[PDB]
């Protein structure tokens, strides 16, 4: 029993590692390559879009709340939250 | 408005719901995200 269960019970150890290195890594390059470059809150694209629909285009549109949800569930489960995450998830509190 | 556990760090003292007692108008217990009630 030992010898099987415990093996599994290692795997399952193993892919929630896994997993969790995906995210973080993921967070960090995506921070790094494309939102560190002066992110604004440009105004509504309306000529762009020739429907009256203005794009308010917004790099910070969907990633204010994604980050404040991600510091949240690595500060609950335990993990640390590397710096360039904290920075700029303090001044998403400030465009929130 | 105020419950936090050392202020200004780690400290996020989010609930999924309350609950209180018919008891007493302040006695409740806050469901923490954290998991410990």
């Amino acid at each position: 029993f030992h010898q099987s269960a415990k093996d599994l019970l290692d795997q399952l150890k193993l892919y929630e590692q896994e997993q969790f290195d995906d995210w973080s890594r993921d967070i960090q390059s995506g921070l790094s390559d494309s939102r560190s470059g002066l992110c604004i809150e440009a105004s509504s694209r309306i000529m762009e879009l020739d429907s009256n629909d203005g794009l308010l285009k917004v790099h910070y549109s969907d990633r204010l709340v994604i980050l404040l949800r991600e510091v949240r569930q690595l500060s609950a489960l335990g993990f640390v939250i590397p710096a360039k995450i904290q920075q700029v998830a303090n001044i998403a509190q400030k465009f929130c | 408005t105020k419950l936090k556990k050392h202020p200004r760090g780690e400290t996020e003292v989010g609930a999924t719901a309350v609950a209180f007692s018919s008891f007493d108008p302040r006695l409740f217990i806050l469901g923490t995200e954290g998991g410990f009630p």
